[PDB]
RNA sequence: AUGUGGACCCGCCCCUUGGGGUGUGUCCAAAGGGCUUUGCCCGCUUCCGGAUGGGCCCGCGUCCCAUCAGCUAGUUGGUGGGGUAAUGGCCCACCAAGGCGACGACGGGUAGCCGGUCUGAGAGGAUGGCCGGCCACAGGGGCACUGAGACACGGGCCCCACUCCUACGGGAGGCAGCAGUUAGGAAUCUUCCGCAAUGGGCGCAAGCCUGACGGAGCGACGCCGCUUGGAGGAAGAAGCCCUUCGGGGUGUAAACUCCUGAACCCGGGACGAAACCCCCGACGAGGGGACUGACGGUACCGGGGUAAUAGCGCCGGCCAACUCCGUGCCAGCAGCCGCGGUAAUACGGAGGGCGCGAGCGUUACCCGGAUUCACUGGGCGUAAAGGGCGUGUAGGCGGCCUGGGGCGUCCCAUGUGAA
């Protein structure tokens, strides 16, 4: 089976960006959707949209990259240097609001899910909740 | 607050007493994985009223015998031998594990 | 040598002997009441149980029993005594019992 | 301990001019003056590029041997400015300059720190009217450092406090030449010191 | 019984006591019940005797017994306001 | 290992195996000197090395190096042992304390004198 | 006898495990002493309440070995009784046939646990010594007595071992209380002062007891403060340095240039001690000088006054610091790599130098570095490591959507986290 949908998506993204694809398809989940909302609003992708593939729901994800650099290897800088699933099945990770990590001195985010909903760290430190740490994305 | 526990009757072969299997899940100190774990309680059944299979609430009581310091508070949901079976099977795997074979 | 507080030991003996009699009094008086109750001799049986409850509380005045050690010995006694008189008896003198 | 041996052989080993002979390391004979090569039957041969350790070391014996302090007191001090709030580098120097044997040297009562030490040890110095005979006593700000009533008429004081006429003191001391009573206004800052020392190494040396 | 005494907490040649509620059977310097003051017998500090006087009244009301010296300091703070 | 495996089994820690069974892990043992033999070193060296089979109060029977120049270690002299493998003799993992009991300290040394247990030269 | 009241059996109601009220019957109290003598003091009996101290029960946490896998007969439960302050197979008769175990039972090994301590950036690792809390023991085993409390260290009985007395029948002992002796050991202190302070027992009090304690003694064992202050040349009966009996350094570094003044001497001399008690007011009233100091004539303050202990390790690289001579795989060095075979900065001396300094080195043990048991944070084609392959039990893990619960998870308040 698939044993981890969020990890799966987070990877599909990481993989597709390394080859500088335009979009990339991920099978749809109200939860995965709620995460990409953050990735857009924090500026790591251009956005997602609910396209249907073989009559089955997916989520085209339009990726951003930096500008065409110079010298040998002209390939552009990634907007997503790093992306890592943290709490995984059989290894659930929960932080209270006192223990939420500051990723990369704030030059990057940590998505996490709470009783108030899926938020970034700066957001969840604002409302004073903690929860299931889902991933870093510096 | 006298401790209160929720669990499954797994034995009725005693007079006025039932064995309760209280499960307790909790995260592991070093590795933080959430781990199930369980413990059996002998509980006071004054009217051989709780029959093998159901889920009850166990309450901390004045001692009644050796190793028997709980009375049965109230039934939660009735029969469900899926848990007894899971427990009865677990007990039967010991049939192997010895010096020879057994039942898997 | 010769700590003069072995005088404490001289007293323990003198006390031990005082207690030990009061116990035996209660013991052989309490059996006598039960055994008079297992025969319907209700008058004599309460005449003696009443005496026994008394030595019980008296013996609980000093250190010999004190506490509910006495209470218990009275509870066990009147309970046994009444039941046996209830195998056909009718408490005649009914001294220490209330019905 | 206190070292206490031939001094103007350390002027030479650290290679930096040092004022341990207080009066004499000014006139053309600090030994540094026209003999700046290290001591021993080797001071003139060519020096190989030192290891980063030797650099950190020499930079530390430099600072320590300026104040004439046992390594026991020194490390115990650094480890305090580490635990202390603020920049661990400079706090150190403020503690070293808060030592009463040094303050008495900075206020121009003796010519060297060495002679200054001996004036504390012999109860010629008072802090806030009371006598003090401890070269390691830590002067705080607002502490007026006087000279003993008994010793006011003493030879060395008359001579050494006289030459103080005209000279300026740090922008954290305030001496009064008349009653021979200076005052500790403020904990000195790094730029207040002209110490030919790079504490950044001294920090690194103990971070080993 | 329960008492109110002094438990010595200074240094050699430097005494500092702690007025304390404690069961008499207990060690002098061991686990007491409640601290209710301190006493520096050499008056080296301008505030060399403090007493939670509210509290002393509570322990004296359930039958704490002071030592002769503990009773001194209680009167000095005016625990029993003899007037 | 998976996380479930660390949970089930786990990590196992490391034992200290002492390279000096001076029994009670004391810092020195007394011993009565038996054989005061002479051994030839190994791999890349050559010499006549002074060793000593020692009978320990710890009931042990171990061989130990006699540091310094000459000794004075008879068939029955008594001696003190400390730690110290000698790289060159195998089986020798202890030293003798020059300057204690029958093993008189080295004579006429002027340098490393607190080892070899030579008193201060009377040069004062 | 008296019954304020309390205990017991039946009940009656409230409560809900044996909590509180209530009726009949029964049962249970007591101690006297002193007086500045008929009214004060300290006692005495029953009952309720408080406070302190403690018993028992439960959840959770608490080292290693699976080359320990099955364990259990009072063993698991029941009724009844015994025992206890009280629950309970704690104990006993009778009945049922149960209980525990791979989430490690049974066995073996090791060990007092903790507040803490050491280390580490942290997670973690190591530890439990002083101080404080709890437990256990008092030559070894067992048992009860007395009592509020003991299964009782300086109490009792019995048995076992050791020592001592013995008229040979029988007796006496127990420092793991302060000191001290002895043995063992690498190694661990004075048969000291004192009841002044704090604390304890008893006493109406005066007081008495207190190797609890407060002190002093010994030992660089530890920490912290402090002294040895510093301006000058160099003839080897076997003993002053550097190109051959030869080339500078030691080195501003002195056996003596002034200054100050450790030790030492002389005199003053304490805090710690105000209560208990006496005295007026009522036997706790701002009066007690009633009196009290072991440490100790010490700390500390003032006068006099001497130039007045330096040692230990290291100098091939790691690792700060180099030359001469002697020695020739010898004597020896050595933490690891290594040096010595005639030209040695590595051995041994010397001069010089580096590090620390009343200490400096060696050994031992713990953490570190070691991301080398890797949760943070490692690996397994060839370096160590994929099970010869499958089937599948327990276990771990689990696609999309909706709704309920709120066990996990999160937040606020709160109690606790003693010193
Ligand atoms: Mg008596
Ligand atoms: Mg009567
Ligand atoms: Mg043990
Ligand atoms: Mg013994
Ligand atoms: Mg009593
Ligand atoms: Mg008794
Ligand atoms: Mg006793
Ligand atoms: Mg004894
Ligand atoms: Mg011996
Ligand atoms: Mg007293
Ligand atoms: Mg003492
Ligand atoms: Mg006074
Ligand atoms: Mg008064
Ligand atoms: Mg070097
Ligand atoms: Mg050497
Ligand atoms: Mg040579
Ligand atoms: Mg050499
Ligand atoms: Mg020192
Ligand atoms: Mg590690
Ligand atoms: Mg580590
Ligand atoms: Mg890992
Ligand atoms: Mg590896
Ligand atoms: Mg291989
Ligand atoms: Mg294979
Ligand atoms: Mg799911
Ligand atoms: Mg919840
Ligand atoms: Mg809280
Ligand atoms: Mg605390």
């Amino acid at each position: 089976m698939l044993t981890d949908p969020i990890a799966d998506m987070l990877t599909r993204i990481r993989n597709a960006t390394r080859v500088y694809k335009e979009s990339t398809d991920v099978p749809a989940s109200r939860f995965k959707e709620e995460i990409l909302r953050i990735l857009a609003r924090e500026g790591f992708i251009k956005g997602y949209e609910r396209v249907d593939v073989d009559g089955k729901p997916y989520l085209r994800v339009y990726l951003k990259y930096g500008p065409r650099r110079q010298g040998p290897d002209p390939r552009p800088e990634q907007v997503i240097h790093h992306i890592r699933r943290i709490s995984k099945p059989g290894r659930r990770v929960y932080v209270g609001v006192k223990e939420i990590p500051r990723v990369r001195r704030g030059l990057g985010i940590a998505i996490l899910s709470t009783s108030k909903g899926v938020l970034t760290d700066r957001e969840a430190r604002k409302l004073g909740v903690g929860g299931e740490l889902i991933c870093e994305v510096w | 607050p006298k401790k209160v526990l929720t669990g499954v009757v797994v034995s009725d072969k005693m007079q006025k007493t039932v064995t309760v299997l209280v499960e307790r899940q909790f995260p592991h100190p070093l590795y933080g994985k959430v781990i199930k774990r369980s413990k059996k309680y002998l509980a006071h059944d004054p009217e051989e009223k709780y029959k093998l299979g159901d889920v009850v609430e166990i309450i901390e009581s004045r001692p009644i015998s050796k190793r028997k310091r709980f009375r049965v508070l109230r039934l939660v949901e009735s029969g469900r031998m899926d848990l007894v079976e899971k427990y009865l099977i677990r007990r039967q795997n010991y049939q192997s594990l010895s010096k020879r074979g057994g039942k898997a | 040598r010769n700590l003069s507080a072995l005088k404490r030991h001289r007293q323990s003996l003198k006390r031990r002997l005082r207690n030990k009699a009061k116990k035996s009094a209660i013991k052989t008086l309490s059996k006598k009441a039960i055994q008079l109750a297992q025969e319907g001799k209700a008058e004599e049986a309460l005449k003696i149980m009443r005496k026994a409850e008394s030595l019980i509380d008296k013996a609980a005045k000093g250190s010999t029993l004190h506490k509910n050690a006495a209470a218990r010995r009275k509870s066990r006694l009147m309970r046994k005594v009444r039941q046996l008189l209830e195998a056909a008896g009718a408490p005649l003198i009914g001294g220490g019992l209330s019905a | 301990g206190r070292y206490i041996g031939p001094v103007c052989r350390l002027c030479r080993r650290e290679g930096v001019k040092l004022y341990l002979k207080g009066e004499r390391c000014y006139s053309p004979k600090c030994a540094m003056e026209r003999r700046p090569y290290p001591p021993g039957q080797h001071g003139q041969k060519r020096a190989r590029r030192p290891s980063d350790y030797a650099v950190r070391l020499r930079e530390k014996q430099k600072l320590r041997r300026i104040y004439g302090i046992s390594e026991r007191q020194f490390r115990n001090l650094f480890e305090e400015a580490s635990k202390k709030k603020g920049v661990t580098g400079s706090v150190f120097l403020g503690l070293l300059e808060s030592r009463l044997d040094n303050v008495v040297y900075r206020l121009g009562f003796a010519v060297s720190r060495r002679q200054a030490r001996q004036l504390v040890r012999h109860g010629h110095i008072t802090v806030n009217g009371r006598r003090v005979d401890l070269p390691s006593y830590r002067v705080r700000p607002g502490d007026e450092i006087a000279v003993a009533e008994k010793s006011r008429n003493l030879e060395l004081i008359r001579q050494n406090l006289e030459a103080m006429k005209g000279r300026k003191v740090g922008p954290w001391l305030s001496l009064d030449v008349e009653g021979m009573k200076g005052k500790f206004l403020r904990l000195p800052d790094r730029e207040d010191l002209a110490l030919p020392v790079n504490e950044q190494l001294v920090i690194e040396f103990y971070s080993r | 019984m329960v008492k109110i005494r002094l438990a010595r907490f200074g240094s050699k040649h430097n005494p500092h006591y702690r007025i304390v509620v404690t069961d008499a059977r207990r060690k002098r310097d061991g686990k007491y019940i409640e601290k209710i003051g301190y006493y520096d017998p050499r008056k080296t500090t301008p505030d060399w005797l403090k007493v939670d006087v509210e509290r002393a009244r509570y322990w004296l009301s359930v039958g704490a017994q002071p030592t002769d010296t503990a009773r001194r300091l209680l009167r000095q703070a005016g625990v029993f306001r003899q007037e | 290992p998976t996380i479930n495996q660390l949970v089930r089994k786990g990590r196992e820690k490391v034992r200290k195996k002492s390279k000096v069974p001076a029994l009670k892990g004391a810092p020195f043992r007394r011993g009565v000197c038996t054989v005061v033999r002479t051994v030839t070193p190994k791999k890349p060296n050559s010499a006549l090395r002074k060793v000593a089979k020692v009978r320990l109060t710890s009931g042990y029977e171990v061989t130990a190096y006699i540091p310094g120049e000459g000794h004075n270690l008879q068939e029955h002299s008594v001696v003190l042992i400390r730690g110290g493998r000698v790289k060159d003799l195998p089986g020798v993992r202890y030293h003798i304390v020059r300057g204690v009991y029958d093993a008189a300290g080295v004579k006429d040394r002027k340098k490393s004198r607190s080892k070899y247990g030579t008193k201060k030269p009377k040069e004062a």
